[PDB]
């Protein structure tokens, strides 16, 4: 999971 | 569900052992990523081993616990169902887009949800279901008023109690609701499953309106999908930036995971924090990231 765009 | 004794847990351990062996077949090309059945079954065995160790000399208390009887009944049914799936699917278990393989993936998710529930109710091997913390105050008040300190209730009892506060418009809607909330697929609703649903579809005041807008009529919602299935499903949209889908996080139960195709050729997944899913989807549309739900040209209007 990656930070929100 | 009958009384659970030490012999019954050993029978489930043998059945889980057969499932593990079936899932070690190199033809499956099983990826080591959650939900990973080769981790979940040994971890379930270890937690059951922990539970049994806390109830030495008081196995009569453990055997009478209603939640634990329902859990062990479901664990035996789910492992038997996985064994039968391999027996009937034969070579179709190894075709990555086949229905029997998809059934195995859904079962892997169910084993993950079951282990999460078991750890939420028996956090250190001892039953704590009566003091479980429902994370939204209004939802906690509903469960307390309707069911007191119970840990698990049959679907029928739950539907009736919910309908008195949040009317359910039809039998088909009730079946869609059941399919959403019953993560362990056992025809019961645990206080843990209720917490997850009410956190995902908050606020409580508009619970079923939220669930209808985010799941029942939204083409972006994906029930019982894994991280790897989301990446695979978005591949066909790699040249269509803004295509997106969303689903329950497997490893952070109660939180949402949104997968989307970026304008630079990547497929990313994110877990919104400190904002509800509807606002993440609205902001994502306005900022150009979440435009095409499941690759479709029309996006639902949630600003309403
Ligand atoms: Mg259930």
């Amino acid at each position: 999971y990656t930070p929100e765009p | 569900p009958g009384t659970v004794d030490k012999k019954m847990v050993e029978k489930c351990w043998k059945l889980m052992d057969k499932v593990v062996r079936l899932c070690q077949n190199p033809k499956l090309a099983l990826k080591n990523s959650p939900p990973y059945i080769l981790d979940l079954l040994p971890d379930t065995y270890q937690h059951l081993r922990t539970i049994l160790s806390r109830y030495e000399g008081k196995m009569e208390t453990l055997g009478e616990n209603e939640y634990f009887r329902v859990f062990m009944e479901n664990l035996m049914k789910k492992t038997k169902q996985t064994i039968s799936l391999f027996k009937e699917g034969k070579e179709r278990m190894y075709e990555e887009n086949s229905q029997p393989r998809r059934n195995l993936t859904k079962l892997s998710l169910i084993f993950s949800h079951m282990l999460a529930e078991l750890k939420g109710i028996f956090p250190s091997g001892l039953f704590q279901g009566d003091t479980f913390r429902i994370t939204k105050a209004d939802a906690a008040e509903f469960w307390r008023k309707a069911f007191g300190e119970k840990t698990i209730v049959p679907w029928k009892s739950f539907r009736q109690a919910l309908h008195e506060v949040h009317p359910i418009s039809s039998g088909l809607e009730a079946m869609a609701l059941k399919s959403t909330i019953d993560l362990t697929c056992n025809d019961y609703i645990s206080v843990f499953e209720f917490d997850i649903f009410t956190r995902l579809f908050q606020p409580w005041s508009s619970l079923l309106r939220n669930w209808n807008s985010l799941a029942v009529t939204h083409p972006g919602y994906m029930a019982f999908l894994t991280y790897d299935e989301v990446k695979a499903r978005l591949q066909k949209f790699i040249h269509k930036p803004g295509s997106y889908i969303f689903r329950l996080s497997c490893t952070r139960l109660g939180q949402w995971a949104i997968g989307y195709v970026t304008a630079d050729g990547n497929i990313l997944q994110t877990i919104p924090h400190n904002k509800p899913l509807f606002q993440a989807l609205i902001d994502g549309f306005r900022e150009g990231f979440y435009l095409f739900p499941d690759g479709r040209n029309q996006n639902p209007d949630l600003t309403g």
